[PDB]
RNA sequence: AUGGUGAACUAUGCCUGAAUAGGGUGAAGCCAGAGGAAACUCUGGUGGAGGCUCGUAGCGGUUCUGACGUGCAAAUCGAUCGUCGAAUUUGGGUAUAGGGGCGAAAGACUAAUCGAACCAUCUAGUAGCUGGUUCCUGCCGAAGUUUCCCUCAGGAUAGCAG
RNA sequence: AGAACUGGCGAUGCGGGAUGAACCGAACGUAGAGUUAAGGUGCCGGAAUACACGCUCAUCAGACACCACAAAAGGUGUUAGUUCAUCUAGACAGCCGGACGGUGGCCAUGGAAGUCGGAAUCCGCUAAGGAGUGUGUAACAACUCACCGGCCGAAUGAACUA
RNA sequence: GUGAACAGCCUCUAGUUGAUAGAAUAAUGUAGAUAAGGGAAGUCGGCAAAAUAGAUCCGUAACUUCGGGAUAAGGAUUGGC
RNA sequence: CUCUUAAGGUAGCCAAAUGGAUUAACGAGAUUCCCACUGUCCCUAUCUACUAUCUAGCGAAACCACAGCCAAGGGGGCUUGGCAGAAUCAGCGGGGAAAGAAGACCCUGUUGAGCUUGACUCUAGU
RNA sequence: GCAGUCAAGCGUUCAUAGCGACAUUGCUUUUUGAUUCUUCGAUGUCGGCUCUUCCUAUCAUACCGAAGCAGAAUUCGGUAAGCGUUGGAUUGUUCACCCACUAAUAGGGAGUGAGCUGGGUUUAGACCGUCGUGAGACAGGUUAGUUUUACCCUACUGAUGAAUGUUACCGCAAUAGUAAUUGAACUUAGUACGAGAGGAACAGUUCAUUCGGAUAAUUGGUUUUUGCGGCUGUCUGAUCAGGCAUUGCCGCGAAGCUACCAUCCGCUGGAUUAUGGCUGAACGCCUCUAAGUCAGAAUCCAUGCUAGAACGCGGUGAUUUC
RNA sequence: UGUACAACGGGGUAUUGUAAGCAGUAGAGUAGCCUUGUUGUUACGAUCUGCUGAGAUUAAGCCUUUGUUGUCUGAUUUGU
């Protein structure tokens, strides 16, 4: 018998198994085609999630209906402190995929990256590098040798940047570590600029820049065990229905005899892995700059760090990417951010982003209040001034 | 009505990537690239105001001589 | 979009399921549609076609002038008390769900409008901005 | 305008026409009942044209049921129209208080007779659903026999009745026939439609109106004094209490009861006959 | 079948005891007032009837995609429901005992037993039938068919092995 | 489907048919050696990727039973045949040329000349040329084939069978 | 005490604090609630829930065995001082 | 042998007020409809207690040929393949000589016993 | 279907002894779209809720071919299963049919017989009808009526995990999964095309439907934050401050969770199908095909995305002092 | 053995809606009192007003911290 109503399959099987990522922080699994003619530039960068927020953007998309009309939109704030160069990998290209050849690491590394060498770093005597510094003392002749072959053999080179953790709010010590592909120059090229830099920071724009379409690549958040009624967005079952009313109520026919690896099943929900495309970037602050979160229609003068912060997540002292719309994961969590793998042809990539305000009221409440200046001018003196 | 896979979209799509939006991409990208370079500047700049080894031979041979003494190399016998 | 919309319609909540009784604003004698189906959606297997602000429905007068009852013509919804979203941002709601008779071409049977009409009504549908005395 | 209503092609079911020639094929007389009030609206040409044609040994006979709602001489006048065509009896039917019981049983007795070969004779009975055709046979086997509700469609099939040793009566469910000739205002006015489901039981009360006559409909209810049936049914609401909440009346529900008591005989209605001749 | 034992459960009769908030309605009788000649009719009270009603205790057991389903329980729990002054509910005493009793009749109940209680014996009751039927090796080794009991069944003969 | 007979199975292993009630093989004590049956010999798998003559290419070949079905046919796949026909009086294929005269035959009608149609369908001149095979025109024109002829030079065509 | 009340709820006299415990707070369950806009479109079936609910006052239809129906229906109110 | 059934124009004739059963009231009876109302649904979400979960203590039962991954064949074990890595935890209810009825609707014996009747043989009573 | 006919062929010996493809003719309700608006024993209980997959015999969407195909629309056909294929009304149910919406509302398999449920197999109650002398059984009809895993194995969904010197970090990618979908809007336009009525499309743009994956700025929902406040009843002598009312009730309520009830995001390269061709034999013409070859579908395979072989691999860091 | 961590505290940030206490004539009126008068007056009196956006709560999965107080410690195993 024919399923007598044609309905479409609750869920995508191409995100299975809907499992734990095996990290937190999300890898990326594809860098933007290298193109050597282009001078040398990162194709991703590390942050954190730090929350979201509101906008008024004076938006400038002719043909629309909204043409030439203020439109307000949710947007994402990600710390961006400047990550900091730490090694280079050699990829030669073999007929079984990529290999790393080899790594060099910088002479000197931070405490952030060696406390991501331990599980235990208080106890540690935090050997980490040292007797790989001792290779930059006999006039580098280790160091040069393993560079050397990464120039005569490596067809990708990535750097190993990491976060320097201690610029934002997070209680966390221990610095996110990854590989970020080097495009554009040759081989020689990519190698020496990242010798250049091997304790140099590159700063949040000096890979990304506003009206740039972008790649959010997250493990999203967690929920735990959940059932196939919201796992997978199943109907619930009627009123009081024996067994229970929020399950699957036929799992197989009398053949093939089994489960279906396609039948929705219960199980964990979220900390998948995913990457999302195309967000766009609606502002790259700078941590110096005080009025961030002030445009050229709201003179305020005000950072874009709401009032009392953001909820479950401090300040923003720092560099920060504001992408239009939600990212995978949750607040504080390690994001990567990629460049768009393709050159994007629609009109949205092309646009530039025009603020007209950013809220910065409280997020810990029904805030009504841009600045404790404001706040303050509104309700007038209190009885703990006299 | 056009699929995403639709020749005829994807080829109109490729003409007008050539124009505009490439331009627009190796524009921003030059521009991505000169703060970059003023960034390596203005750290250097801050700065001026102040076989492989043995260890990896040997660690070849053996890896190289267990694996012929298990008979578990994928390479020779 | 419809016959006689004029351009595209963005999403606004829908507000009016199929066996929703709404308010006539119109002046041509009926005093509440009964809408039986909605222009335009999409088949969903359990989902009953549902119908917001500046959607065309189907609608049957159910009371009022007996010229007009028993008889299945095409409205259009110009208000609704499920608050929806303007894009400069504000969720707003009318007090009531109303519409008004339309023939399939977007001309209206009557010759006023009484309240308010949403703007995304009015936008959408010339001959219910060129009818309607109050809009917002 | 609005779908054609389910409830005005009841009757025209297959199952119920099966179970119809069902009755024809096993009976050697059929009778056809009539209902006294409108006795040619209640008439089903079709199936005496197909007996006519394709069994011309049955005995069509009519049977003018609901006969003590009529005046005398208006049960007089349908007899003797009738009679020109077919040979009609007038008939009252109460298990207790019955008028032409005993002619219809010597009729029966009669072409009983005249089939003294066939030593079964077995007597169907025709007609609309509300007619009265278990209440006949409940009348000459003079007990509750068959089934019996004033609400239309309540038999479903046939069911054999043994009058006597020689005759046996069969019910059948009611029938109508789908002729377009005959408006689907008039299924309503016959009996055949269960008023519960009218969609807007408002629109056929100016048909009563037009059926009943004012002197007696001022007088089944006790209301005075409407210009239209529209107010009609407001006027009657309010003088019963049928208001919904809020002061408005129920104006849809009492029509349904007008329009239940017009087809129960509660309220003084008939066609008049055709003319002297 | 013979001979016994049960009315502590339950069915019914009897004897002697016991139990049953608060409300709604407002019957006869009676009182006062007005009509009418009178029978009497209307108004206002009083009164407090009912196998009356809402609803406790009580008695019952309706409904629920109820809880439970080796349960707390070989019939419970929960809510919901029928009735609640009587043809009511109920203790004890007492009577009816099995081809019987008792039954507002459902084969209902008669000690978790009822389309004929329970206990013992005759009794190892009766089989067309099902299941089972206990060590080794050697040698020989079938029939699955004819013929009659009208036929099915049940059987008697020939045929093959000795 | 009925009759009559004979074999197989029942009670029966073993070799083979990948597998197995109905097929092929096969005289069942325990072994040894040789030889075989039926079936096989690329590898799984003991045994010739043996020799030899052909055929076949399948955009889901076949390895398979066959007076078995779908099964009678369809195919510008390939191969071998049979019969008949044409051919240095020049074959098949090509270009090139002629393709005429009565005559625009009769009837029809707005027109109809071989070619919308209905009936005739003959004669002459011929190497051959239809009272016309098709494209065409409003009718004609033109082109075309069928039919001859020039050039070329040797085999070819048709129907059938496997 | 509230209340019409031997209802429900709180308390005095008297009695008990017995029922394996600890830590977490996933899915699914059992029991109980809330839900925007629509209001039966769900379902075999408005099942289940919701809504109603005490008291005072106004008012109350068909039908009827004249007794009823009837708390018909439909309305207006309610605290404290 | 004969022959039989055609009265008027909206309530009649009438029978010692009615001409009814189209019967009030009642009902955990069966059914339809309407208002009100709602998570019944659109289309789900959230919250609370107890479970589940983990631990200390206590500690069964159903069931059990042996086991326990599939596909094609064979008129789970054999054939041919796909394969296949310890030990496991929560869910789940597709399949399982995996249990839970193999019950219910069927067939047959010469198989009891309840009931009926001008079946047979008897008999209390009369 | 029956009865003819003709005869490609067959038999053959005799082609009339017979068979016999295709083709065709008579029979079926009245030649002027009226009726023929028209019903006639399914001994059948299967069917819906959720949910998955497969088939192609394709309804839609993609690309083609043929039509008096002007345009628009349509019809017929080819490749094609990538992707969708509805809301209700109805009656034993289901299809049908009806109403509408839709791009379309395609047809089926495995189906979901004790995953959950409705009628029926529905057993002892009862009523009516038919039959029977009767007990009773049926041509019927109506009504009420307990059913109970998994705690075993496997499958499936998620979660640990021993050892291959130890330990840590950064990666690779075999294999396996895979995803986007459809509509209409501006412009091309009132242009092509057309007597006229009407009236496209590609290129360039904007939204939306269905799906999916996330997210919680906002809005809405929720509240044991028992966070704040109030209310009833009672109790602590009153005020205060509180208890209890199986979370007492009411209002607001952060945080969290969450909703097309909120918001964001979801691509681009090769190779092909039908078909359209190029060169070119077979076959002195010709020919898209034989050799060779160009383009071409929502197809396929990759790119991208998910997992990461726990017995697949690489790079790198530190490797115990008394 | 420190820009360490913790428990408190301070500051923001959010929720509610104006705390306890006292005062007032502000108050429906009723009692009593005399200066029997128009804020007559002494007492009661829901409530109203002033102190008072007060008071409470605020991370338990909010932000911050020039303060206070304390802690930094055991167990187990691993070698080519
Ligand atoms: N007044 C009147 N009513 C009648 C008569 N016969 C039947 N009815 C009504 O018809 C109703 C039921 O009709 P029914 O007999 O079931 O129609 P059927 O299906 O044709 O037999 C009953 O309630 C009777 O009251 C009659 O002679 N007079
Ligand atoms: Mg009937």
């Amino acid at each position: 018998s024919h399923r007598k109503y044609e309905a479409p399959r609750h869920g995508h099987l191409g995100f299975l198994p809907r499992k734990r990522a095996a990290s937190i922080r999300a890898r990326v699994k594809a860098f933007p085609k290298d193109d050597r003619s282009k001078p040398v530039a990162l194709t991703s960068f590390l942050g954190y999630k730090a929350g979201m927020t509101t906008i008024v953007r004076d938006l400038d998309r002719p043909g629309s209906k909204f043409h030439k009309r203020e439109v307000v939109e949710a947007v994402t704030v990600v710390d961006t402190p400047p990550v900091v160069v730490v090694g280079v990998v050699g990829y030669v290209e073999t007929p079984r995929g990529l290999r790393s050849l080899t790594t060099v690491w910088a002479e000197h590394l931070s405490d952030e990256v060696k406390r991501r060498f331990y599980k235990n770093w208080y106890k540690s005597k935090k050997k980490a590098f040292t007797k790989y510094s001792a290779k930059y003392a006999q006039d580098g002749a280790g160091i040069e040798r393993e560079l050397a072959r990464i120039k005569k053999y490596a067809s990708v080179v990535r750097v190993l940047v990491h976060t320097q953790i201690r610029k934002t709010p997070l209680a966390q010590k221990k610095a996110h570590l990854a590989e970020i592909q080097l495009n554009g120059g040759s081989i020689s090229e990519k190698v020496d600029w990242a010798r250049e830099h091997f304790e140099k920071t590159v700063a949040v724009d000096s890979v990304f820049e506003q009206n740039e379409m972008i790649d959010a690549i997250a493990v999203t958040k967690g929920h735990g065990f959940e059932g196939v009624t919201h796992r997978w967005g199943t109907k619930k079952l009627p009123r009081k229905t024996h067994r229970g009313l929020r399950k699957v109520a036929c799992i197989g026919a009398w053949h093939p005899a089994h489960v279906m690896w396609s039948v929705a099943r219960a199980g964990q929900r979220g900390y998948h892995s995913r990457t999302s495309i195309n967000h766009k970037i609606y502002r790259v602050g700078k941590g110096d700059d005080e009025a961030n979160g002030a445009t050229s229609f709201d003179r305020t003068k005000k950072t874009i760090t709401p009032m009392g912060g953001f909820v479950h997540y401090g300040e923003i002292k720092n560099d920060f990417i504001m992408v239009k719309g939600c990212i995978p994961g949750n607040r504080k969590r390690i994001v990567t951010l990629r460049k768009s793998l393709y050159t994007n042809t629609s009109r949205k990539a092309l646009e530039e982003v025009s603020l007209k305000w950013i809220d910065t009221a409280s997020k810990f409440g029904k805030g009504r209040f841009q600045t404790p200046a404001e706040k303050h001018a509104f309700m007038g003196t209190l009885k703990k001034d006299l | 009505a056009k699929s995403l896979r639709a020749s005829s979209h994807l080829n109109a799509k490729s003409v007008k990537r050539r124009g505009v939006f490439q331009k627009a991409v190796d524009a921003r990208e030059q521009r991505i690239s000169d703060k970059l370079k003023e960034d390596l500047l203005k750290q250097k700049l801050e700065d001026l105001k102040k076989w492989r080894d043995g260890r990896h031979h040997t660690y070849k041979k053996a890896k190289l001589m267990k694996q012929s003494k298990k008979k578990t190399s994928f390479t020779r016998f | 979009s419809g016959n006689g919309a004029q351009g595209t319609k963005f999403r606004i909540s829908l507000g009016l399921p199929v066996g929703a009784i709404m308010n006539c604003a119109d002046n041509s004698g009926a005093r509440n549609l009964y809408i039986i189906a909605v222009k335009g959606s999409g088949s969903r297997l359990n989902r009953l076609p549902a119908a917001s602000l500046g959607d065309m429905v189907m609608a049957t007068v159910k009371k009022g002038k007996p010229e007009l009852r028993k008889k299945v013509m095409p409205a259009i919804v110009v208000r609704q008390a499920k608050s929806w979203r303007r894009r400069d941002g504000v969720f707003l709601y009318f007090e009531d769900n109303a519409g008004v008779i339309a023939n399939p071409k977007g001309e209206m049977k009557g010759s006023a409008i009484t309240g308010p009409v949403g703007k995304e009504c009015a936008d959408l549908w010339p001959r219910v901005a060129s009818n309607s005395g109050v809009v917002v | 305008s609005a779908a054609k209503e389910a409830i005005f092609s009841k009757g025209q079911s297959k199952r119920i026409w099966n179970e119809l020639y069902k009755v024809i094929d096993s009976s050697d007389v059929v009778i056809h009942v009539l209902d006294a009030r409108d006795p040619l609206g209640t008439r089903c040409k079709s199936v005496e044209e197909y007996m006519k044609k394709e069994t011309p040994h049955k005995h069509l006979i009519y049977v003018l049921n609901k006969c003590d709602l009529v005046p005398t001489w208006v049960a007089a006048a349908w007899v003797k129209h009738l009679s020109k065509e077919r040979p009609t009896l007038a008939f009252h039917a109460s298990i207790t208080n019955s008028f032409g019981k005993g002619s219809l049983i010597q009729l029966l007795r009669q072409f009983s007779q005249l089939h003294t070969d066939r030593k079964q004779i077995s007597v169907g009975f025709i007609g609309y659903p509300n007619t009265g055709k278990s209440s006949i046979i409940n009348t000459l086997r003079k007990k509750k026999v068959c089934q019996v509700a004033p609400i239309p469609g309540e038999t479903k099939v046939w069911q054999y009745i043994t009058l006597m040793k020689r005759i046996f009566l069969i019910d059948c469910p009611g029938i109508v026939p789908p002729s377009s000739k005959d408006s689907e205002e008039d299924i309503l006015f016959r009996g055949v439609v269960r008023v519960e489901h009218v969609t807007h039981p408002e629109q056929y009360i100016p048909g009563v109106l037009k059926r009943c006559q004012v002197k007696h409909l001022e007088r089944t209810y006790e209301i005075s004094g409407w210009k239209d049936a529209t107010e009609f049914i407001e006027i009657l609401a309010r003088k019963q209490g049928r208001l919904l909440k809020g002061g408005e009346p129920d104006e849809s529900g009492v029509s349904k009861q007008i329009l239940n008591d017009f087809n129960r005989g509660k309220i003084p209605w008939f066609v008049l006959p055709p003319e002297k001749e």
